[PDB]
């Protein structure tokens, strides 16, 4: 996999490595999962969120 | 913001209102708790710093209902490269005084990874944009915040369907050229925010030039994903005295 397609199946970020290789990373506040390209939060308000929103499918 | 629609309050929870004297000046989005981008044309003619403050978990301006907060603001850094009274590098970070507190009315916009940004976000078609902008050209402001759903044009593509000053590698073209929808005066500062797999992001800067919602133009907007590392850079330093910092770009 690589990064530049298909964002590499990260949900967020995602670094390129030596080989065929790539590492999925998270945004300060959230936690990337086992899966290896999941993001969940870690705090109440992680950014880009609207807690309306999220409490309204919660 | 003309042909949009009224963002339901809370929404749009990182819209900052900034405003000099108690007056409307531009918007700006909230990235963290002491940081806010905005645009650096914004702040061309002002003559006392002191004046200027950042309001939080606004909605309606004809009223207080309290999940306004409200801050002065520390410090306005512009790039090197930004000219007064131009287009060209309109971007400008703040810092506030003493950090907004998150809530259900306040929260950040993610500020994202360059390459992600540039690889990924680039290619999302439709963004939203807001703020308390005029509603029409040579119109009222409105009092209620406003959104606008707006797609993203390549330079080449943006070029051609146009029919001023140049866009630049900084810059790039989103909304209609049928003078039905746009961003407006009162808006500048304000975010164009991407959506992407359930979480939104800060692509662009309602920036300015000719018009609003002209038929045969595009709105332009600063292309946040050439200033990750500079402001990132910014975030990490220590204030200095004298409100306005002109910092170098690159
Ligand atoms: O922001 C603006 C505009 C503006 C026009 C326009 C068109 N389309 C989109 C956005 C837009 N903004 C005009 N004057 N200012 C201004 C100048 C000095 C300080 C604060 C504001
Ligand atoms: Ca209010
Ligand atoms: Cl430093
Ligand atoms: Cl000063």
């Amino acid at each position: 996999l690589i990064c530049v397609n298909e964002n590499g199946g990260c949900e967020q970020y995602c670094s390129d490595h030596t080989g065929t290789k790539r590492s999925c990373r998270c945004h300060e506040g959230y936690s990337l999962l086992a899966d290896g390209v999941s993001c969940t939060p870690t705090v109440e308000y992680p950014c880009g969120k609207i807690p309306i929103l999220e409490k309204r499918n919660a | 913001i003309v042909g949009g629609k009224v963002c339901p309050k809370g929404e749009c929870p990182w819209q900052v209102l900034l405003l000099v004297n108690g007056a409307q000046l531009c918007g700006g989005t909230l990235i963290n708790t002491i940081w806010v981008v905005s645009a650096a044309h914004c702040f061309d003619k002002i003559k006392n710093w002191r004046n200027l403050i950042a309001v939080l978990g606004e909605h309606d301006l004809s009223e207080h209902d309290g999940d306004e907060q409200s801050r002065r603001v520390a410090q306005v850094i512009i790039p090197s490269t930004y000219v007064p009274g131009t287009t060209n590098h309109d971007i400008a970070l703040l810092r506030l005084h003493q950090p907004v507190v998150l809530t259900d009315h306040v929260v950040p916009l993610c500020l994202p990874e360059r390459t992600f940004s540039e690889r990924t976000l680039a290619f999302v078609r439709f963004s939203l944009v807001s703020g308390w902008g005029q509603l029409l050209d040579r119109g009222a402001t409105a009092l209620e915040l406003m959104v606008l759903n707006v797609p993203r044009l390549m330079t080449q593509d943006c070029l051609q369907q146009s029919r001023s000053p140049n866009i630049t590698e900084y810059m790039f073209c989103a909304g209609y050229s049928d003078g039905s929808k746009d961003s407006c005066k009162g808006d500048s500062g304000g975010p164009h925010a991407t959506h992407y797999r359930g979480t939104w992001y800060l692509t662009g800067i309602v920036s300015w030039g000719q018009g609003c919602a002209t038929v045969g133009h595009f709105g332009v907007y600063t292309r946040v994903s050439q200033y990750i590392e500079w402001l990132q850079k910014l975030m990490r330093s220590e204030p200095r005295p004298g409100v306005l910092l002109r910092a170098p770009f690159p």
